């Protein structure tokens, strides 16, 4: 029977459930737009640099 | 019948003044109920009409092997040697 | 008071939800010990995980005769074990000689080697009667730590 | 044939107790099947069968909370159900308390008793012989 | 007879190469073997829980000994060391002495549980049918001295015991 | 950070859970039931195990070695628990400059687990466990590589962002048709559950890494060994799955990703139960002597490919 296999499974659907749905939700208290930059090269990181220096002041990522 | 100590089952005495038994203190000791042979003479005596009798428990199903007891002492009882029944005349 | 009682039964409830046994190869008792592994008549996570070695399991079931040969090898097994520890003596070897017991070789009872807690009497011992094994023992672990 | 499936297991959640009924059969129970039951039992057992499942099973059966004195309906063990092993459960085919006659001999226990194991009044032994007798008089 | 294990190479050319080639490449029988145990998990196991439910049995069943006793009263047993004398373990020990008038049955009786390997002998042996072997399983102690046991008194508290053990020999006389 | 205390908690409790399908999905491959009695469906087993395993059991041991053998559960847990780290999942916790670099870096240092349980008894009966679960580890190593380069040419750079994005229309199983069939024995290359495996489990010798261990290192044990074979699945199911991206809805990923590696999960337990060890020479003779020549002639396929018809991110 599957009616004891499932629960086992189901058990599963929830715990390995959480660290994909905990590091994309938590982006919402972060930072403003629900989006962590991605840095890679001197290029991307340069951007995020500029933008916390121009009139965010505190932030490091804003908009406008 | 009992004193002091635990009941007496088929005549077994349990200690003169405590001294060798006192592991059967903490647990309760075993007692077979009725087993002074009251059961026993508790059975009525059946009746004959010949001078020997064939004695069996219930049958060839129930373990009693056939053993003939002779009635014509008139004073003895007259007993098989596995069951205590009785038998007169 | 309350919460110091209720902690000390559910330390104990660990050991009544899993025991994992020593698989004890040492005569025909440990052939029905493989039927506790057989599906029939299961223990296989009901409470019982067989994975050997007396580092990790917490009870050893003496799956049957122990000769003089054996005494110092069971022994120290035992002391292999961690110290919430529990032996299940299986079978009338385990209990004293199935026959032997005036023999010169078998040691009588296991009790002479090592202590046990719960005795199994079956020569053999039938995988329903070995189920008591396990199970009583769990019923046996009440209360540990009152101070 | 899916649609059958789980309307099967509805119904036997439904069928037996029902919702707090359910959970007794979940949490102290370890399988959960609902069919025919023989009934009368000592102390408070249940006792059910006639169900087909596998060879060599006769339904739950179940055991009864506080037999004698233990006070348990987490702990159960196999010192449930009278006299009365030898059929339904095992061996014989004809039910104890509805076709096949127990036996009457005014001697056997009324009152079936657990096995006590660890607990007071338990097994014990003692001697049988008087000896010999050892006499000083003064 | 001979059955012989040796295939003596089933390949031979061209088709019957290619195939058992295609088999140690990749895999494929391996797949087929991965195949078989999906159909057993499919299948509903032959399972048996214990504390509810029971499992399979017979009429005549070994134990823990239990003696007998007639419908009115008695004990069965006779007293004869016969017993004793079958004991391969020598688990059974027998004193007797007169039951203070008539009746001459029995005094010491133990049957030690440290030894017994389970026969039927002693239930095949005695002539009055006294030790009758029961469907018994449930016995756990905490020392030897619990275990073994004494003077009949635990073996005449068989009686809880007896109900099924008239049941049983039922199959017992005029053998099966 | 919040983060990576929200990767230990839920990730050590599926390891906790894998206990229940490790017995319950092995037991009806092998027609038994597995939990039952402690829980509904023994579901209060695995949480039980800590109580059981951690709190009461004591041991430490005999003749022993100083600070090493303590030192290598933290070495267990330490570096397998942080492999989760890297993986891009719908989002990464801090991406990296490149990505799959750290995950074969920390997969070989976590192989010194079972390394240093070899010194952990001075006695010669545990280091027979280890020396042979070098060899089922150190040659396994050389392919693990090399198929991830076949793959990282076919398919972006290094970076496991990149990897999520490449595949949108088809998996990369089919491109890669036998260098997939590999990754199902070259993933069991660590210590792990399984009929291929290494030198851990009973069956023949003594248990590695778990004979000098107690109870409470020997328990920390399992906590990583099984942690890596749900790691791999993941990786499996990044390099050769993906189906569907999306980054406005993260919700409609994160379950279609779990389905794609719990088939995955079911499968490395449907390969314990099935087949028999490999033995310690015959495993030496799978790889290097057999599948070394047959994944190089891939790899040297692999790099004409994108030459041959335009493939460069
Ligand atoms: N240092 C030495 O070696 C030394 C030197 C000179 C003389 N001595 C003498 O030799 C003796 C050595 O004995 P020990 O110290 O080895 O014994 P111990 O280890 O203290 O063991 C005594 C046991 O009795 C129980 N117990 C004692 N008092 C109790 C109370 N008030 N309530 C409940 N349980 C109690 C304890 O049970 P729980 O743990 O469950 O409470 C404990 O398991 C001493 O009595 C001392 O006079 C010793
Ligand atoms: S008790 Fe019986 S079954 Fe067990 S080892 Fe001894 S002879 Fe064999
Ligand atoms: S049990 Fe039977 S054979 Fe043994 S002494 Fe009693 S009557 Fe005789
Ligand atoms: S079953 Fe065999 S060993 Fe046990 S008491 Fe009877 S004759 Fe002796
Ligand atoms: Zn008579």
């Amino acid at each position: 029977m599957w009616f004891e296999v499932l629960p086992g499974i189901a058990v599963m659907g929830v715990c390995l459930f959480i660290p994909g749905m905990a590091t994309a939700r938590i982006h919402r208290f972060s930072n403003g737009g629900k989006e962590k930059r991605v840095a890679h090269y001197p290029y991307q990181w340069y951007l995020m640099e500029r933008d916390r220096r121009v009139s965010g002041v505190n932030r490091s990522y804003v908009s406008k | 019948x009992x004193x002091x100590x635990x009941x007496x089952x088929x005549x077994x005495x349990x200690x003169x003044x405590x001294x060798x038994x006192x592991x059967x203190x903490x647990x309760x000791x075993x007692x077979x109920x009725x087993x002074x042979x009251x059961x026993x003479x508790x059975x009525x005596x059946x009746x004959x009409x010949x001078x020997x009798x064939x004695c069996d428990g219930g049958g060839g199903a129930l373990g009693h092997p056939r053993v003939y007891i002779n009635l014509d002492k008139e004073t003895k009882t007259g007993t098989c040697g596995y069951c205590g029944l009785q038998f007169r005349q | 008071e309350y919460v110091v009682a209720k902690l000390d039964d559910l330390i104990n409830w660990a050991r009544r939800s899993s025991l994992w046994p020593m698989t004890f190869g040492l005569a025909c008792c440990a052939v029905e010990m493989m039927h506790m592994a057989a599906p029939r008549y299961d223990m296989d996570r009901f409470g019982v995980v067989f994975r050997a070695s007396p580092r990790q399991s917490d009870v050893m079931i003496v799956a049957g005769t122990l000769t003089n040969k054996m005494a110092p090898a069971l022994r120290k097994v035992y002391d292999q074990m961690p110290e919430p520890r529990y032996v299940v003596s299986m079978g009338s070897c385990a209990n004293g000689g199935g026959y032997y017991h005036y023999s010169y070789s078998v040691v009588r009872g296991c009790d002479r080697i090592v202590p046990v807690d719960i005795y199994v009497p079956g020569c053999p011992p039938t995988a329903e009667a070995l189920l008591y094994g396990i199970l009583q023992l769990q019923k046996k672990i009440k209360r540990e730590k009152r101070l | 044939e899916l649609l059958q499936v789980l309307k099967r297991g509805l119904q036997q959640v439904s069928g037996h107790g029902g919702l707090r009924g359910y959970l007794r059969v979940l949490f102290r129970a370890n399988d959960v099947r609902v069919g025919t039951l023989v009934g009368e039992d000592k102390y408070g057992n249940k006792y059910y069968e006639d169900n087909k499942q596998f060879f060599g099973r006769h339904r739950w059966v179940i055991y009864t909370t506080e037999m004698n004195g233990k006070n348990t309906f987490w702990d159960v063990d196999g010192s449930m159900v009278p006299p009365e092993w030898h059929r339904w459960l095992h061996c014989m085919t004809d039910d104890p308390p509805t076709v096949k006659p127990p036996t009457a001999r005014k001697f056997i226990w009324t009152n079936h008793k657990f096995n006590l194991s660890g607990t007071p009044q338990q097994y014990v032994p003692y001697s049988t012989t008087r000896k010999k007798i050892q006499e000083w008089v003064p | 007879t001979y059955k012989y294990v040796n295939l003596r190479e089933p390949s031979m050319d061209m088709k019957s190469v290619t195939d058992r080639a295609a088999q140690t490449l990749l895999w494929t029988e391996l797949i087929r073997g991965l195949g078989m145990t999906l159909s057993y998990l499919f299948r509903e196991p032959a399972t048996i829980n214990y504390p509810f439910e029971k499992g399979p049995l017979s009429p005549r069943f070994r134990g823990e000994h239990a003696l007998r006793r007639y419908p009115s009263g008695e004990e069965r047993c006779i007293a004869c060391k016969l017993c004793e004398a079958v004991c391969p373990a020598q688990a059974i020990t027998i004193e007797a002495e007169p039951r203070a008038d008539g009746s001459r049955r029995t005094t010491r009786y133990d049957i030690d549980m440290t030894k017994c390997i389970y026969c039927g002998f002693c239930q095949e042996a005695c002539p009055v049918d006294a030790i009758v072997e029961g469907p018994n399983f449930e016995f756990s102690t905490e020392t030897h001295e619990e275990l073994l046991y004494n003077k009949e008194k635990l073996l005449n508290n068989g009686d809880k015991w007896e109900a099924e053990i008239a049941a049983n020999i039922q199959a017992d006389y005029l053998y099966r | 950070m919040i983060n990576i205390l929200m990767l230990i908690i839920p990730i050590l409790l599926a390891v906790a859970f894998l206990t229940l399908v490790e017995r319950k999905v092995l037991g009806y491959m092998q027609l038994r039931k597995g939990p039952n009695v402690v829980g509904p469906y023994g579901l209060l087993q695995p949480i039980a195990d800590a109580i059981k395993l951690f709190i009461k059991e004591p041991l430490r041991p005999a003749t022993s070695s100083a600070s090493m053998f303590i030192l290598a559960p933290i070495m267990a847990l330490g570096l397998a628990l942080t492999m989760w780290i890297p993986l891009p999942m719908p989002y990464p916790l801090i991406n990296m400059n490149l990505g799959v670099l750290f995950m074969l870096a920390m997969s070989s240092l976590a192989v010194y687990s079972i390394l240093w349980s070899g010194w952990a008894s001075n006695s010669k009966y545990a280091l027979i466990g280890a020396l042979r679960a070098v060899a089922q580890t150190i040659s396994y190593e050389v392919t693990l590589a090399i198929i991830l380069l076949s793959v990282l040419l076919m398919s972006g750079s290094f970076t496991l962002s990149t990897l999520i994005t490449t595949q949108e229309q088809m998996w990369l199983i089919l491109p890669a048709w036998p260098l997939a069939m590999m990754w199902f024995i070259s993933t069991l290359a660590e210590t792990n559950r399984a009929p291929f495996d290494l030198t851990e489990g009973e069956s023949e010798l003594v248990s590695g890494f778990n004979v000098e261990y107690a109870a409470g290192p020997f328990a920390l044990f399992f906590m990583a060994e099984y942690a890596n074979i749900i790691m791999m699945n993941i990786f499996t199911a990044i390099l050769f799955l993906g189906t569907s991206h999306n980054p406005h809805m993260p919700e409609l990923y994160t379950i279609n990703f779990t389905i794609k590696s719990l088939l995955l999960t079911m499968s490395f337990l449907w390969i314990r139960a099935s087949y028999p060890r490999f033995r310690y020479d015959q495993l030496m003779h799978l790889l290097w002597k057999n599948f070394l020549p047959l994944t190089l002639a891939l790899c040297m396929w692999h790099v004409s490919l994108p030459i041959l018809t335009s493939g460069i991110p």
